[PDB]
């Protein structure tokens, strides 16, 4: 976050933990909203032979 | 009388001579799949969907057109009959158009229900 050093020390002392280690506001570390195309593999019953429906 | 004893899935039933396998199956209470057979029309034997297995017989007979004789045990739910039905539906649907959304017989199609 965009916080001054003195305020950061004040918060860390008052809470008792290191806030900047684990912030609760999401930043650039999240994934992009645009993603490459997927492929989504087919299931196990997509065979061209030995796939009669009466057996499964 | 002249009634003869035939077995459907091991259950005995009396049938008049000249009764087909399909009619015996209806008498027991099961409906053989069909596409070309109509009771009010002459027997054709085209669609081959009514293929059913007779016990101790290596060849699958057409239930609509095959007269039944004494002693036959009709295995309607056997693996061979199921495979024959699946093959016949696959051949029927090989060239069928993907017209179900625009077809006027959407929810009342024998093809759709029998494929399901
Ligand atoms: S119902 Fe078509 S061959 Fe018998």
């Amino acid at each position: 976050a965009s916080a001054t050093r003195v305020i950061q020390l004040l918060r860390n002392w008052a809470s008792g933990r290191d806030l900047q280690a684990k912030l609760q506001l999401r930043y650039q570390e999240i994934s992009k909203r645009t993603q490459p195309p997927p492929k989504l593999p087919v299931g196990p019953s997509h065979k061209l032979s030995n796939n009669y429906y009466c057996t499964r | 009388s002249n009634l003869i004893e035939v077995f459907v899935d091991g259950q005995s039933v009396m049938v008049e001579p000249g009764t087909t396998v399909l009619q015996a199956c209806e008498k027991v209470g099961m409906q053989i799949p069909r596409f070309c057979y109509h009771e009010r029309l002459s027997v054709a034997g085209n669609c081959r969907m009514c293929l059913v297995e007779i016990e101790k017989a290596p060849k699958v007979v057409a239930a609509c057109a095959m007269p039944v004789m004494k002693g036959w045990n009709i295995l309607t739910n056997s693996e061979k009959s199921k495979k024959a039905r699946e093959g016949v539906m696959e051949f029927l649907l090989a060239n069928h158009p993907l017209d179900c959304p625009i077809c006027d017989q959407g929810g009342e199609c024998d093809l759709q229900d029998q494929s399901m």
